[PDB]
């Protein structure tokens, strides 16, 4: 009965930062880390980041280092994200992911997110 | 370089017959027997406490022999250094030289009785056919050859190994090498020293083992230990 | 007989006196010893002409086999490496740690964030794995 | 044998 | 992280027909025999959904018939058995190293 | 009442085998449960 | 003598149990036991009753 | 016997009162007076839990 619940869709301005969120159900929050994924198109997509629901622990990629950052409110069971500095190219459909461990030390995306989009 | 010890863990395990001992199937003193047949039945019963004692001991021991895990043993193991006890899959040749340099008498069990019996040469000389004359029994040893074999084997398999940490839980599973410089940090050699000179190691500690083919000789104590451990059960059979 | 005897009773207290004073009163860390479980608190009672005793120990179970390394390092310095204290470097096989590594503990298995709380400087080795990325401890 |  | 790409960009094929897809990495992927070569499966209006994993052609959401495929630098996906509502974008996703990036991916159609 | 006695082989337990691996690498082997 | 001399093979027994709990499952710092050059890994192999 | 066994007992019950301190350098110097539990918890650090 896992399911994620990303935050609606938003036309925000450029220079506005935009947060985004995707809460958990059906299962502990703080057992899996959050990933996220910016999709500029169907044949465009790339990794943003990874939260640990338990330590708080991140990694990011790097292009985004000096932008989008992850809060969790583990009271809310959700995870959030932020993007400063909003520009017409990062307009995206977003996904928030769950972390699984299918096979042995192989991360896998697991539940996705609906999705949710930014311009 | 290398010291060697033998200790002995076992006596070899024997009964004998209060009634084949003192005589013979003679009637006249099977009767005279009757009035000290009390004192056989105090040889037969101390003698068999002590047999339990020895099969008593050897489980013990091989209770902590024993390891939970072991790394499996192929040929070429310990890389550079030579290990010549890797067994010939078998024991060792390390064993095998032992017990060759061993003056003991040849082994009881099969054939056995047939040894006592005509059906070989007359050049025969063990004690084993007196003894079915002497009415001594040589029991056999509880702990079978082969598992032996394969409890020293499990020994070289705990190897790589005890350091980090207890060891207790965890093995390690790492090359033989590995533990071995890990020893020598352990010792106060540098990290340093220990990468410059690995090879050079690896030549002196196979010098010292390559003096074990010399050290099967009448004055390496410890083998003559060995000697006399077989000496002293000869003794008391004759 | 009772000199005989007598002496090896003697001999046998001797053994009692040691494992009273290590066994019982203290954890020992040698093995062999006390109950073959590592080494826990033990206890003693008294018995017909001796002492009886009782070892605690802690048996190990459902072994599993993971992957680990020597140690772990900076890529960009390979002037100051580190390795576990009293535990293990791990590959990382839990959801709740994003870190590519893990520290356990040896008794037991269980992964926890590498901090210098687990670890130690150690010189440098060839085996150490290079971590190009992200390690916190230390960061710098 | 097996106990009784 | 090692760079993938796939081909051939599309395909179609009849009904039931076997089909397969090409998927290369700029450098080998296997440390410690791990592989972490992951497929993923997409269509329109909705989230990518997980098929396999390098050592797992069955459970991880999907039948027996996503059976992924090679070593090193190359892998693929085979399907014996094509449906109508097996047609997707599908995508390589490399887990190995971070920015644990995927391929653009390829997408399967029914002729 | 009961048949004959059965002879049987000593049974010997192995150890669990663990692999040696060959690079900056190695398996290693640690228990996930335990007992008093 | 058998039963004089079997006690002395279970007190003997005793120390090849020890030393196998010590001299060769683990390096030991102790001096003393093992040969005398601090300690270094050591091997046990079968010999006749020993 | 050369004792009472009451005087014996009480030995030991001296044995079961001598848990606690279980070490920190030497102990045979001080008495750490803890709960039995907390002890357990050191002995239980010490063997890499
Ligand atoms: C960590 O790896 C282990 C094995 O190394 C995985 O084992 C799983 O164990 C659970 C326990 O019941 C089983 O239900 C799973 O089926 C096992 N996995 C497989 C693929 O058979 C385990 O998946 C890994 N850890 C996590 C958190 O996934
Ligand atoms: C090291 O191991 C090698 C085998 O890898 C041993 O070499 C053999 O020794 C026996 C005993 O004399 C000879 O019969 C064989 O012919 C040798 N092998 C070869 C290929 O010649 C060697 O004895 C071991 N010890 C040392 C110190 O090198
Ligand atoms: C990266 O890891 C390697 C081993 O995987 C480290 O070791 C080097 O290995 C090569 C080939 O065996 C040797 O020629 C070098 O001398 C080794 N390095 C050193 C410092 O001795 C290598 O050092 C690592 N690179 C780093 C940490 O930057
Ligand atoms: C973990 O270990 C515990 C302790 O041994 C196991 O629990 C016992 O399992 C035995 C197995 O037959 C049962 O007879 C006992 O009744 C259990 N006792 C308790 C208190 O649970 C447990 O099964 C082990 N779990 C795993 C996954 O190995
Ligand atoms: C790895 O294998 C090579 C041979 O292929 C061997 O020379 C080397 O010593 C091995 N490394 C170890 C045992 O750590």
């Amino acid at each position: 009965q896992v399911q994620l619940q990303q935050s609606g869709p938003e036309l925000v301005r450029p220079g506005v930062s935009v947060k985004i969120s995707c809460k958990g159900s059906g299962y502990t929050f703080t057992d899996y880390a959050i990933h996220w994924v910016k999709q500029s198109h169907a044949k465009s997509l790339e990794w943003i980041g990874v939260f640990s629901t338990y330590y708080g622990n991140t990694n990011y990629n790097q292009k985004f280092k000096g932008r989008a950052t992850m809060t969790v409110d583990k009271s809310s069971s959700t995870a959030y994200m932020e993007l400063a500095r909003l520009t017409s190219e990062d307009s995206a459909i977003y996904y928030c992911a769950r972390k699984s461990y299918y096979v042995d030390y192989v991360d896998a995306m697991d539940y996705w997110g609906q999705g949710t989009s930014v311009t | 370089g290398v010291t060697q010890e033998y200790i002995q863990t076992t006596i070899q395990k024997v009964t004998v017959d209060c009634k084949q001992y003192v005589c013979n199937g003679f009637q006249k003193c099977e009767q005279l027997l009757r009035e000290y047949g009390q004192f056989c039945s105090k040889i037969n019963q101390a003698l068999h406490g002590a047999n339990l004692r020895q099969d008593d001991s050897v489980r013990n021991l091989f209770a902590s022999v024993k390891s939970s895990q072991s790394s499996p043993i192929i040929p070429g193991f310990g890389g550079d250094f030579n290990l010549t006890l890797l067994e010939p899959v078998a024991r060792s040749a390390i064993e095998d030289l032992l017990f060759d340099k061993v003056t003991i008498a040849d082994p009881g069990y099969m054939q056995g009785y047939d040894d006592c019996m005509q059906q070989g040469p007359a050049s025969a000389r063990d004690l084993i056919c007196a003894q079915y004359v002497a009415g001594y029994k040589v029991l056999p040893p509880l702990m079978d050859v082969n598992m032996e074999a394969a409890y020293t084997s499990s020994l070289l398999g705990s190897i790589a190994g005890v350091g980090w940490t207890a060891g207790l839980s965890s093995f390690a599973a790492i090359p033989f090498a590995q533990s071995i410089f890990y020893r020598l940090n352990g010792v106060g050699i540098t990290q340093q020293v220990l990468s410059e000179n690995q090879k050079l190691i690896a030549n002196k500690f196979n010098q010292a083992l390559g003096a074990m083919q010399t050290g099967f000789t009448t004055t390496n104590e410890a083998f003559h230990k060995v000697q006399d451990a077989v000496n002293n059960n000869a003794q008391a059979l004759s | 007989q009772q000199l005989v005897r007598s002496e090896s009773a003697a001999l046998s207290a001797q053994l009692a006196k040691d494992k009273v004073n290590e066994c019982v009163k203290a954890q020992s860390k040698r093995s062999g010893f006390c109950g073959q479980g590592t080494h826990i608190v033990s206890f003693v009672v008294n018995a017909p002409n001796g002492l009886y005793f009782m070892h605690v120990g802690y048996y190990p179970s459902n072994h599993i086999e993971v992957v680990s390394a020597y140690g772990l390092c900076d890529a960009a310095n390979p002037t100051n490496c580190i390795a576990p204290v009293n535990g293990y470097f791990i590959k990382t096989n839990n959801t709740r740690i994003v870190d590519e590594w893990s520290y356990t503990g040896s008794s037991f298995y269980a992964p926890e964030p590498i901090t210098s709380l687990n670890t130690k400087y150690v010189a440098p080795q060839v085996t150490y794995q290079n971590i190009s990325t992200n390690l916190p401890p230390p960061l710098l | 044998d097996t106990p009784s | 992280d090692i760079v993938l790409t796939q081909s051939p960009a599309s395909l179609a094929v009849s009904l039931g027909q076997r089909a397969t897809i090409s998927c290369r990495a700029s450098e080998s992927v296997d440390n410690y025999g791990i592989s972490f070569m992951n497929w993923f499966q997409q269509k329109p209006g909705q989230p990518p959904k997980l098929l396999i994993s390098a050592t797992s052609n069955q459970g991880s959401g999907v039948p027996a018939r996503f059976i992924g495929s090679g070593s090193g630098t190359d892998f693929s996906l085979n399907i014996h058995p094509v449906e109508e509502d097996d047609t997707a974008m599908y995508f390589c996703q490399q887990s190995k190293e971070v920015p644990r990036t995927f391929g653009g991916g390829t997408k399967l159609e029914i002729k | 009442v009961p048949g004959e006695m059965r002879l049987a082989s000593i049974a010997f337990n192995h150890p669990i085998q663990v692999d040696q691996l060959n690079s900056s690498y190695f398996k290693l082997s640690i228990p996930t449960n335990f007992s008093f």
